[PDB]
């Protein structure tokens, strides 16, 4: 549970802990999707593809070591893990392919053969991945013309448009020293990290700043993606919700803990202290839901994703679900609140303690670039047990009632109703 | 013949005038309530077989 940060040159960021038997070693940039044009969307991702390319890959399973990148909105990463006793080795290849290779994985050979497989990656995802495909248009219509709008694999006509070059002129304005975080999870201690790191000089396009942009904002709208060949709907549906820092970033968590996920399927789940449930089970009115608090650097969004094959009473999923949210500004009580407390801690306790250090890695660096520290589990659970009726009320108050909303569907939605229904029922009538 | 004359019009003026502005503002009410649908946009990508 110790969160060490120090800068020399470079900001060195880690987390040790004893008992783990691999570490994991990694650069994140402070760079994402987010930063990216709607031209040149989807570079980053392929970087990522090049990165964990057979030959790339190759080199370092010689070595006996593992790849792995993540490519977000807000940042970029991409880590090497290792036994913690090649802790060092892992620093090589990161260099190597950082420095010495970033012109070697950039062969005309290795590109025009990940560029194919990136292609087949995102068409693959457009054509099967409704989930995931309609929450990544919920994105593009709430953000639209805004950095967050940008989809974090990138579009197929800007991929297929997108050359070596491209890569270069990104690599060259955002993978600086000032937009980076070199970050060590595992078993490793700090001191053992940074003197491997404070060992090796050289700057290497020092005291240069990546490009500045426009803020993002939220724009109430939708976004419909009828196709009547699916077997079911699949919907999203949102307000702005809150940026990371933000002081009501735990009491927004809470507020989607309380309507939580749902699986019409596991028996479990049936029985949940969610209200909301009473309603759709009836008739069923959907196959599962799940909310959330998407957080960025600029906004985020509140809401809930749903499936259903219930096609002739989508309204009544969305009409119950919208009826229950208006709740959290005139009546949900204290041990709906205290349940979703409870539970907030045990989903968070998960994410951050779970037992694979690359996990550990992204969580830790993308807080650290954003705010320059990590808040403990510790610290989190302390602000949560804070949170109180009137809390709940005051953010619900002003975040969901009388409140724009975003919507993104595809599939069977012809009985979603009309945007202007959707958000008259995001409050309710009164003397 | 008309002995209700004068309060005839005196009531009309007020009759017309509430209603003229009903008018007006249902007007506007529509229009506000009707601007997601008149300025919604599709495209159109034909599926391939
Ligand atoms: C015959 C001649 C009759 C003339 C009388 C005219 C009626 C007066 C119109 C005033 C409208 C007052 C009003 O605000 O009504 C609101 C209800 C709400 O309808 P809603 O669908 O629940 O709300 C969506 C819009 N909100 C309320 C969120 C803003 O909307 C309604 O129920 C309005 C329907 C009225 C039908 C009459």
């Amino acid at each position: 549970a110790e969160v060490t940060q120090l800068s020399n040159g470079i900001v060195v960021a880690t987390e040790h802990n004893p008992s783990a038997h691999t570490a994991s070693v990694g650069v994140v940039f402070g760079s994402g999707a987010a930063n990216e044009n709607p031209y040149n969307n989807g570079v980053s991702n392929l970087w990522k593809n090049i990165f964990l390319s057979k030959e790339n890959s190759a080199v370092a399973a010689k070595e006996g070591l593992a790849l792995s990148s993540n490519i977000s909105r807000d940042f970029q990463s991409y880590i090497v893990s290792s036994l913690p006793g090649s802790t060092d080795k892992s620093l090589d290849f990161l260099n190597q392919s950082f420095i010495q290779q970033k012109a070697n994985l950039l062969s005309s050979s290795n590109f025009e053969a990940t560029k194919k497989s990136v292609l087949k990656q995102v068409q693959d995802f457009e054509d099967n991945d409704h989930p995931n495909r309609v929450l990544e248009h919920l994105h593009s219509t709430a953000f639209q013309n805004t950095p967050l709008s940008l989809p974090t694999r990138g579009t197929l006509e800007s991929l297929e448009n997108l050359v070596v070059a491209d890569l270069e002129s990104f690599a060259n304005n955002h993978f600086l020293n000032s937009n980076a975080v070199v970050v060590g999870t595992g078993n490793i201690k700090h001191e053992d990290l940074v003197n491997s790191i404070e060992s090796k000089n050289l700057s290497l396009q020092t005291g240069t700043k990546p490009v500045l942009k426009k803020k993002a904002a939220f724009l109430g709208s939708e976004v419909r993606l009828r196709d009547d060949t699916l077997p079911k709907a699949w919907i999203s549906l949102a307000v702005e919700g809150e940026p990371v820092n933000s002081p009501n970033y735990f009491v927004a968590k809470l507020a989607a803990q309380i309507f939580g996920s749902y699986n019409a399927f596991e028996p479990a789940s049936r029985l949940q202290g969610i209200k909301l449930l009473d309603n759709i089970q009836e008739y069923q009115l959907c196959d599962n839901f799940n909310h959330f608090s998407l957080s960025y650097k600029d906004s985020g969004l509140w809401g809930f994703s749903t499936a259903t094959r219930n096609v002739t009473m989508i309204d009544d999923l969305i009409h119950f679900t919208l009826k229950q949210w208006n709740r959290l500004t005139i009546s949900v009580t204290d041990t709906e609140v205290e349940r979703a407390k409870s539970l907030l801690k045990l989903q968070l306790g998960q994410l951050y303690e779970s037992g694979n250090p690359v996990n550990d890695a992204n969580l830790l660096g993308a807080e650290v670039l954003i705010k320059g520290s990590k808040l403990s589990l510790g610290e989190a659970f302390k602000k949560i047990d804070a949170i109180t009726v009137k809390d709940v009320k005051a953010w619900a108050g002003k975040r969901l009632w009388d409140q724009d909303i975003a919507i993104a569907g595809t599939g069977q939605i012809e009985g979603l109703l009309d945007y202007m229904r959707i958000r008259s029922d995001m409050s309710m009538m009164r003397w | 013949a008309e002995p209700e004359h004068d309060e005839r019009k005196r009531l009309g003026l007020k009759t017309v005038i509430i209603l003229s502005s009903l008018y007006l503002l249902s007007i506007w009410v529509k229009k506000f309530k009707w601007a997601g649908i008149k300025t919604r946009k599709f495209v159109f990508n034909p599926p391939k077989p």
